[PDB]
């Protein structure tokens, strides 16, 4: 039955229990439910009064941590005579929270979310001698999943007319806003048994609806006659947060972002075969007192 | 104007702050909320639910043979067949368990803890155990004179495959710590051993080795607090794509 | 008195004598969708005998070096009666699934199998960096055989998958399992083709010995569509 | 929360309503 | 003074934040507002509106013969006659419609469209055709025993010169999106074809070829949100005269 | 009948209809009106209560958006040997919202427009060596169509007895000030069918009382021994926004932002001769699912 | 019931058996101004019976090779009449005009017309970058040609001109259409001659065809005034 | 709004009337 | 089809009820066993384990 839990539950003192019938020790692991015995029934117990508050291991102060998600660096120059991979003073991100390892065990240990993302954006700057730091004025652009990315600093999309873009320098504080559940659904799939199109050559795990857009980071300064190294982390805390159907935490190391690969460590702990370190013998205590 | 002044730690950005920001989508109407089993609204109901003990967390143990424990019959009396390490921080048995993963995402940590063992014979497959907790001090318990002056059941295999030993919150103060040194008196837990009551006495068509399935819950009296990261993942590099998303 | 249990869906009935009390997923039971989380807007069909019943796929052999089992539902089910030309002729689907599983052997045999419903399985492969394809994930009626069951083939633990909704058949104490699924997803109906929400696991935690007689001791699952609604009428792909 | 959308509000820590028994007794009896 | 500190997040400009900012002509008086007809409150009014289909977007149709499907007389019974992409976001038919243009502004849709089909044949023209709406998932149906399986409206011309094919709102949650990938699960809707229910019969001195106009609206349960920049536009250079503004 | 909407329609379910002289699905386009068909009425439906909020597409949300209206870098350096036709240290901008096609192209969605412009200046900075950037003092006065206009840096314009300035430095946040509705008119023309003179020979398409008048910046800092490029962008965030007799969007690009002439780009899309781009035959799909 | 209609303006009167609905623009009607949002002080003159008729224009004929024609109101009446002389001999103008197209052809004939008003039809010219003209705009009585109708002669498209109040005459159905347009104006009154607010467009969506004799279909258009004000008396120009 | 000004205050998207049919229905019955 | 899966065990019986879908009402005691009027059906055991 659903009640409200603010504290721990309290110990009642119990008595020498020597009845026939009653065996609250005894148990049915096959039916699929967990031990209902109690330490009033087991041992003989006295009166506690708990009042240990259970405040923090609630979901929402679980989840809202702000924990990073992106990070680039990328040379800020004169980019005339550079390749065609690099950064020329800006970047595009396709939001995930599956890149740094921390956010993503946390977050998969449920099946669904539904929550309200709040992204803080944290730049720093190097100098690429030293003469100063430059603060610099960087827009962040949100290109949803089907609109048009930049293909150019100085580039005709970053007018944004319909386009959330925010504009903020280095000298400030770091840029925060909320970005709202965005899905489809009624929940955010953090797993998803199943292919995202309708022809067999999709992508397995993929929901489309996950994916909350683009992050389309410049730099709205034109270059100095000296170059710099901006680095920008993107953090994010979500709040308003529901959750469903818990999953067993990953032990083995993640390989990557598409997908649950598995290949584990090459020795315990954390391996393919051997996710507790080992011990000489089962009846070997390992930190034992002498 | 209103006449301000900034206090220190203006313009930090701490990352348990918990404040309003700006909506970066004005006017925008959420989806409808639906009915989803299996609502979790504190991580204390998972952690109530029991799970695996690798007390066979030994060599030639490979992947699934470390979740069960094998006993046999014996021919000498009282006989240890395993000892649990307590040990929930350090890498042991209780480290992969529901229990076990979500307490590592904090520091300390209170309340009663119950292991179920499943008994995974035959039918014709008749034996009696007794299972010692036993409160922190002195060193674990070899002899089952020793072991069972501490906190204990002495289970009969049957009908009702299955029991529970409570182990009881016998503590100085409130809680414990999720100390690397397991051997502090405000850290080390104590003890889990098991001896034959009886024996194993098996029939010749049964096979004379049987298993046991080691579960760990917590209670309702459960706690936890002062929240960490977990030890149980890192990273020293990018994982694979990674670099796609900004391709 | 909770050992004894018949299910009676359709034209079909499942009688156990060594059950153990079953299972209601989360605690929840299926139900046809209301109005209120609606979003389809014409009819739906229900056909309720022809497609809420019991529906047994191929029996597995369980022996020495098993690892494991598993079925994708709606896949395992989408060309098995009734129920798989509605999937076929129909864009939306939306149901509930009553499994049982049934393995029985003597009172000499020992062995544990750990019957679980695993949500959303997205699976993964091992030693590479590529996501699996079609053809592992989509095995049908047949289903597939875990390569690494002590992760679940998700990097995950076999030891903390009893979070998820799960009986046990142990040998000693029953012969059968049930587990009563309800419409778990994001979504109120979706698209039963390219989309699985429940992984029937069936994971040998104790492997089978004796040392009685060697016969053939097989794994024998019964699905039990629940509360079947369809969407979007068309022809079959 | 001056901010005219109702998702921009602060985190909302008060939500202590627990079933454990939808995953630790999930049986009919 | 007020103790006061500085959050993250300011001193930023985000171009969609709701302030009061200071104006520039205190004690300005606006000229007064008139009532003028065709006030949109909404732009759900506007896009619930019928405009017309490209439905002949091939080469050789020049303009406005873009804009009208020419059917004939068909010596063979059950003949396809054209078919509707539904894809919105790429550039199909219903791009250029009062309902695509406006949708293209945002990146979430949802709610039944219309299209209406008016035929501007000749008074003595008889003709039947099956309109038929076809649910995502398989190929788009080129035979008529395939395609009637799905929704469809057989129409019959005559005094009331067009029929409404509803294309109903069939999707697993609430929206879609305006994905570049056309067949994905979330962004395909389906197909639209034509066929002869009967045959096109003209008499001598009737023009034996006949015009469909295609129309599109959307219904009042249609919705729209998550606002992005149109596709529909763009530029790499100034415009002319704009240099000009600062001279 | 007007009515307010806070969600989208609901649906009801229907049953087998087969009656004489009712025929829902038809429709008389030649009438112009659209047509009254229900879903209820096409096809059998089920009760669906519909909870799809119709908020975001708003008039006012759909245009409060800060959009890019006005964009000059200009050399901020010792001018005393430049050419006549260069920015020394000061520009004017006559005020238009056609010249940044995203706004255009949304704003002429309408015929008539009234609302209040809230304007944001962000001004940036390069160095033309590296030694550092300078915190400027920014000038930007409002000079109405109908006075004078400065000519110099340092000319007595600057001192703006009646006009309105604002005084802004780069480190600072930018400077943002709300413009009232200033037409002369109940609301802006945004499409002008006229002339605007009493001769013939006047301009057509521009309505004199759109124009909001011009926007002179200056840097009042006397010029460093150095030189710099400073990049002055201006931002309209449209609001209290009431809007009439909405237009079909333009499908080709524009040419001018004096007029609304036309070329069209050379192949399909966006052509002249074929807006939507072209396939094999109206019986052929495109993205066909195999 | 709706195909019958009899338009009394004046001493002029237009019966027509093939009509549909009429179109009421914006679903708005003509009216005087009232002292609310009146701007100018003078008292005006309401020339009612004089100037509130039927004006009839000159039939343009509809081809094979037609892209369509326009009026542009005020402009297409300043010369006609004693609107047209009170116009010339006044600063100021305020009415509603009820357009009606005439265009019949035998039951052989295929071919629909969009008749739509367009508000404020600023026009652009193609292929260059200078404005048009003074001659380009104001064609008087005998109205324009379009030169590119797909994109109205702006840049827009006539796909989405179905937003602006409009009829069709599509040959199987009607002979005429009808539209009554209030003031359309950002201002109460207005300088007539070099400010156009409605163009009504006719524009061949379908081309005329038929196999059997060709005679001459032309397109005949009248324009009633509806309730004409006129401030700021003087001389003809 | 601390200003003295109406037109200086923030975007007022609150204006949930209505109505389609004067674009939709301009018919006279 | 119709069918009953039994377990061995303390009840050492099932009934598998053969329901009545027919038709009409009757059906004839025809020598023809295969006519539309006569036949009944069939009734097949399997090994479930």
């Amino acid at each position: 039955i659903e009640s409200i839990i603010k504290t721990a539950t309290d110990t009642v003192k119990s008595e020498i229990n020597a009845e026939l019938g009653v065996v609250p020790s005894l148990n049915a692991v096959e039916t699929g439910a967990t031990s209902n015995t109690e330490p009033e029934e087991a041992i003989q117990t006295r009166t506690v009064i708990n009042q240990h508050g259970v405040s923090e291991t609630l979901v929402e102060n679980f989840l809202s941590r702000a924990a990073l998600v992106s990070k680039r660096s990328f040379e800020y120059k004169d980019h005339t005579s550079s390749a065609a991979q690099t950064d020329k003073n800006f970047f595009k991100w396709t939001i995930n929270t599956r890149s740094f390892v921390q956010l993503r065990r946390k977050l998969e240990l449920f099946t669904y979310l539904r929550f309200d993302a709040e992204i803080t954006i944290l730049t720093t700057v190097a100098v690429n001698t030293y003469m100063g730091l430059p603060n610099l004025t960087l827009q962040a652009m949100f290109v949803p999943t089907g609109a048009l990315t930049p293909e150019k600093q100085d580039s005709f999309h970053w007018q944004s007319g319909s386009n959330a873009s925010v504009f903020f320098k280095i000298s400030d504080p770091p840029a925060r806003m909320t970005i709202p559940f965005m899905c489809i659904n009624s929940a955010y799939s953090v797993f998803y048994d199943g292919f995202a199109g309708f022809e067999k050559s999709g992508l397995y795990g993929i929901n489309p609806a996950d994916t909350i857009g683009n992050l389309c980071v410049r730099i709205v300064n034109e270059h100095q006659p000296v170059g710099f190294t901006v680095t920008v982390r993107v953090y994010m805390k979500p709040k308003h947060i529901k959750a469903w159907a818990p999953r067993p935490p990953r032990t083995l190391p993640y390989m990557s972002i598409a997908n649950a690969n598995y290949k584990g460590k090459k020795r315990a702990p954390n391996a393919l075969n051997a996710i507790i370190g080992n011990r000489d013998s089962v009846k070997t205590m390992p930190h034992n007192i002498v | 104007g209103v006449p301000t002044y900034l206090l220190p730690g203006s313009g930090q950005f701490l990352t348990t702050d918990d404040h309003s920001s700006a909506p970066v989508l004005p006017c925008f109407n959420p989806t409808p909320e639906m009915h989803i089993p299996g609502q979790v609204r504190n991580m204390l109901e998972v952690v109530q639910v029991e799970s695996m003990m690798e007390i066979n967390n030994t060599e030639s143990a490979v992947g699934m043979e470390r979740l069960k424990v094998d006993i046999s019959a014996l021919t000498d009396v009282d006989q240890l067949l395993f000892n649990i390490p307590l040990d929930i921080q350090l890498d042991g048995p209780l480290r992969n368990t529901l229990v076990g993963n979500i307490s590592r995402y904090y520091t300390h940590w209170s309340g009663s803890l119950e292991m179920t063992f499943m008994f995974c014979g035959s039918f014709m497959a008749t034996g009696k155990l007794i299972l010692c907790y036993t409160p922190p001090g002195g060193s674990c318990p070899t002899t089952r004179e020793t072991a069972m002056l501490g906190t204990h059941i002495v289970w009969d295999f049957g009908l009702q495959s299955s029991v529970t030993l409570i182990i009881p919150w016998i503590s100085g103060s409130h809680y414990r710590m999720f100390n690397n040194d397991a051997k502090s008196t405000n850290a080390n837990v104590g003890y889990v051993t098991c001896f034959m009551q009886t024996n194993l006495i098996v029939p010749s068509e049964s096979s004379d080795t049987c298993s046991l399935i080691g579960f760990i819950a917590a209670k309702d009296d459960f706690s936890l607090r002062l929240m960490r990261d977990s030890p149980d993942i890192g990273q020293i590099d990018h994982l694979h794509a990674a670099e796609a998303a900004y391709q | 008195s909770d050992r004894v249990l018949q299910l009676k869906l359709g034209n079909s009935a499942i009688v156990t004598q060594e059950a153990a009390n079953y299972c209601c997923a989360y605690g929840e039971w299926p139900n046809y969708l209301p109005d209120h989380e609606a979003v389809a807007i014409d009819k739906p069909t229900q056909p309720e005998t022809a497609t809420d019943r019991f529906y047994t796929l191929k029996s597995v052999k369980w022996e020495a070096g098993s690892t494991g089992w598993w079925w994708k539902l709606p896949d395992a089910l989408n060309n098995i009666g009734m129920f798989g030309q509605n999937v076929q002729h129909h864009y939306l689907y939306r149901s509930g699934f009553l499994i049982h599983v049934q393995c029985n052997a003597t009172r000499f045999h020992q062995g544990a199998l750990l019957v679980v419903a695993i949500p959303e399985h997205q699976r993964g492969a091992h030693n590479t960096n590529t996501s699996p394809g079609f053809d592992d994930i989509m095995k049908g009626e047949e289903g597939g055989t875990f390569n690494h069951p002590y992760v679940l083939d998700d990097g995950t633990s076999l030891a903390c998958a009893t979070i998820f909704p799960h009986q046990w058949i142990n040998l000693r104490t029953n012969n059968s399992a049930t587990i009563v699924l309800p419409w778990m997803n994001a979504a109120p109906m979706d698209f039963p083709l390219r989309h699985n929400q429940w992984t029937l696991a069936i994971i040998p935690v104790v492997p089978l010995g004796t040392r009685t007689m060697s016969s053939m001791v097989p794994i024998t699952v019964s699905i039990a569509p629940m509360c079947c609604e369809f969407n979007g009428l068309r022809h079959a792909i | 929360n001056f901010y005219k959308d109702s998702y921009a509000a602060s985190a909302s820590k008060q939500d202590f309503s627990q079933d454990p028994s939808k995953f630790t007794e999930p049986v009919v009896e």
